[PDB]
C-alpha cells in the first residue's frame, strides 16, 4: 500500500495554484486540484485501514478543500460529510462539528436544505451530548425543524421542534418553550397529550398559571384523548398547587404521578424551578 | 402629610420581593422617582399599601410578596394600576 | 382467557411493529442514499446534455 | 450574494426571442430561455433564502415559463413554485402552479390531490374540489394504487354527500366498498362505508336503498353486522320509516354516547331530520 504520507505530500506539491508566468501556458488549475483531492483521498482511505480515524479525517478535510478549489462543490460536501463521520468515529467533536458545517453549507447554498437539516440536527446532537453547547443546539435543532417544515416533512419538524423546546425549557426559555410546544401541538393537531402538559409546566414555570390553565382547558376541550388523561389530571393539579401556594401539595402531586408514569429528566428540573419559584414566593 | 402628592395613575410591574425583610415589613418599596415616602398607595383600587423608598428597585417597578400576590391572585411580571390613595375622604 | 388471548395478541403485534420500525430505519438510510445517487445522476445527465450539444455544434 | 432584481432583469433581457434578420444568424433560442431560466431560478433562490417566498414563487414561475419556451423541468419548477406560494400563503398562485405542473406531468394524480386539499381548505372551492379528488382517484385506480384511490374516493364522496349530491356520494361510497371487499386491512373502512352510505341514501329521502345496502353489508361483511353501525343504521332506517324524528334524535344521542359523530354525520342527519320536518309541512 503506497505511504500515505508521500501521497499527502504529492497531493500538496500538486495542489499549488499556477501562478505568474507559469498562468499563460497552463491549463485550468481544477484540474491539479481534482488529482490532488484524489490523492488525499487515497491516503485517507490507507489511514482510515489503519484505524488513524482523526489523520484520515484530516486528510478529508484537505481533499474537500481541493474539490471547494476545483468547483466541484457536491464532491466536497460528500468529503466533508466523511471528514465529520470519521472523526466522529475517533472522537474528535470540534472537527466533526467543523465537517458538519462545511457540508451543510455546501448543501444549502445547491437547494439541498435536507441535507441540510439532517446534518443540522446531528451537528445539534453533536453539541448537545459531546460539546455541551446547548444554545447552538438549539440553534441547530429550530433550524433544521424550519427547514424540514418547509419540506413539508411534519414529523421530523416536530422531532427538531421537541428538541429544540426541550433544551429552550431547560435553558431558561420557558416562554419559548410553551410556543415551539404549542407549535408542535397544532401540527400534531388530528405527543400531544404529552405536549399539552409540557407547555403548562413551561408556563408554569414562568409562573404564569393562567396560561396553564388556558392551555389546560383547551387540550381538554380540543384533544378528547387529552381530557380523560392521567396527564390532564396532573397539570390541573400542578395549575391547582401553585394557585394556593402548596408546595408541599404539588410534590406529593409529583409522587404520585410518578408512581404510575416515571417522570424524566426534563420534568424534574421544571418541577424544581417552580418549587424554587414558590421558595422565591416564600421570601 | 398626604394632602399633596401626585395622584397620576402608573402602570408597574409585580417582580419578586427584594429580600425577606422587605416582604416583612409588608410595605410597597418604590424608588423616590416613583412616589414619595411614607404615603398610602392604592393598587387596582382595591389593595391599599404603605410606600417605603428603596433604591434597588429601578423606576417603574413595583414589588410584592408572595401573601400579596395570593390575595390579587396575581404572577410574576404582571402589570398592575398604582395610583395616589386617601382613606380618609 | 379471553384477555390473557388479548394481552397475548398485543404483545405479537408489538413485536411485528418493532421489527417492522427496524426495517424502516433501514428504508430511511437507503431513501437518503437513493436520495444522494439521484442528484448526482441529475447532474450527470445535465451534463451529458451540455456535452453532447457541444459536439453536435463542433461537427456542425 | 447577487441582486435577485438585476438577475430577473438579466434573464428578461436574455428571454427576448431573436426577431427578423437577426433570426438568420442566431442560433436556436432554446439556449437563450435556458440562460433566463438558470438566472430567475438563482434570483428565486435568493429570494427564498430571504424568505420572500411570494416573489421567489414568481420567479420559479418565471423560470418555469422560459423552460416551457425552450423545450424542457418546468413543471418541476411549477411544483417549486407551488411549494412556496403555499408557504408564503398564497393559495391562487399555489394553485396555478399546481395546475402547470399537473398539465406537464399528465405525479398529476399527487399534484391534483394537494389542489383539491388546497381548494377545499384554503379557498372553499369545494366543487373543484370534488373534481380533483375524482379525477386523481380516477387516474390511481388506472395505476392500480387501490388505497390511495379509495383515500381520493372517501374525500370525494364526503364532500359530494356535503354538497347536497347524495346519490353521487353513495355510489362513491358503493366503489369504495367493492374496492375494499376481501382486504383485510381495510375492514373497519368498509364498516364505516356501509353506513356512511346507507346515510347519504337516507339523506335522499331514500329509505329502501338504505335498507337494502344494510342487507348487503350484513350479508357480505360478518363484521359489519354485529358492527354497531349496522344497529345505528338500521334504527335511522326503522325512525325513517316510521316518521319519528325524536327517535331518530334520540337514537343519534345514543350511537354518539359510544362513538362520537364527526361533522360530515351531523350534516347528513341534520338535513334527514329537515326533511322529516320538511314532511311534517307536507
Amino acid at each position: 500500500m503506497s505511504d500515505p504520507v508521500e501521497l499527502l505530500k504529492r497531493a500538496e506539491k500538486k495542489g499549488v495554484p499556477s501562478s505568474g508566468f507559469m498562468k499563460l501556458f497552463s491549463g485550468s488549475d481544477s484540474y491539479k486540484f481534482e488529482e490532488a483531492a484524489d490523492l488525499c483521498v487515497q491516503a485517507a482511505t490507507i489511514y482510515r485501514l489503519r484505524k488513524e480515524l482523526n489523520l484520515a479525517g484530516d486528510s478529508f478535510l484537505k481533499a474537500a478543500d481541493y474539490q471547494k478549489k476545483a468547483g466541484n462543490e457536491d464532491e466536497a460536501g460528500n468529503t466533508y460529510v466523511e471528514a465529520y463521520k470519521c472523526f466522529k468515529s475517533g472522537g474528535n467533536s470540534v472537527n466533526a462539528v467543523d465537517s458538519l458545517e462545511n457540508a451543510i453549507q455546501i448543501f444549502t447554498h445547491r437547494g439541498q436544505f435536507r441535507r441540510g437539516a439532517n446534518f443540522k440536527f446531528e451537528l445539534g446532537e453533536i453539541l448537545e451530548n459531546d460539546l455541551h453547547d446547548y444554545a447552538k443546539a438549539i440553534d441547530c435543532y429550530e433550524l433544521a425543524g424550519e427547514w424540514y417544515a418547509q419540506d413539508q416533512s411534519v414529523a421530523l419538524s416536530n422531532k427538531c421542534f421537541i428538541k429544540c423546546a426541550d433544551l429552550k425549557a431547560l435553558d431558561g426559555q420557558y416562554i419559548e418553550a410553551s410556543d415551539i410546544y404549542s407549535k408542535l401541538i397544532k401540527s400534531s393537531m388530528g405527543s400531544l397529550k404529552d405536549y399539552f402538559l409540557k407547555k403548562g409546566l413551561c408556563q408554569l414555570a414562568a409562573t404564569d398559571a393562567v396560561a396553564a390553565a388556558r392551555t389546560l382547558q383547551e387540550g381538554q376541550s380540543e384533544d378528547p384523548n387529552f381530557a380523560d388523561s392521567r396527564e390532564s389530571n396532573f397539570l390541573k393539579s400542578l395549575i391547582d398547587a401553585v394557585n394556593e401556594g402548596d408546595s408541599e401539595q404539588l410534590s406529593e402531586h409529583c409522587k404520585e404521578f410518578d408512581n404510575f408514569m416515571r417522570l424524566d429528566k426534563w420534568k424534574i428540573t421544571i418541577l424544581n424551578k417552580i418549587k424554587e419559584s414558590i421558595q422565591q414566593q416564600e421570601d | 402629610d398626604m394632602t399633596n402628592m401626585d395622584t397620576r395613575t402608573r402602570h408597574l410591574k409585580v417582580s419578586n420581593c427584594p429580600n425577606n425583610s422587605y416582604a416583612l415589613a409588608n410595605v410597597a418599596a418604590v424608588s423616590p422617582n416613583d412616589f414619595p415616602n411614607n404615603i398610602y398607595i392604592i393598587i387596582d383600587n382595591l389593595f391599599v399599601f404603605t410606600t417605603r423608598h428603596s433604591n434597588d428597585i429601578p423606576p417603574g417597578t413595583i414589588g410584592f410578596n408572595g401573601n400579596q400576590r395570593t390575595w390579587g391572585g396575581w404572577s410574576l411580571n404582571q402589570d398592575v394600576q398604582a395610583k395616589a390613595f386617601d382613606l380618609f375622604k | 382467557s379471553r384477555t390473557a388471548e388479548l394481552q397475548a395478541e398485543i404483545d405479537d403485534t408489538v413485536g411485528i411493529m418493532r421489527d417492522n420500525i427496524n426495517k424502516v430505519a433501514e428504508r430511511g438510510e437507503r431513501l437518503t442514499s437513493i436520495e444522494d445517487k439521484a442528484d448526482n445522476l441529475a447532474v450527470s445527465a445535465q451534463g451529458f446534455k451540455r456535452g453532447a450539444n457541444r459536439v453536435r455544434k463542433a461537427m456542425w
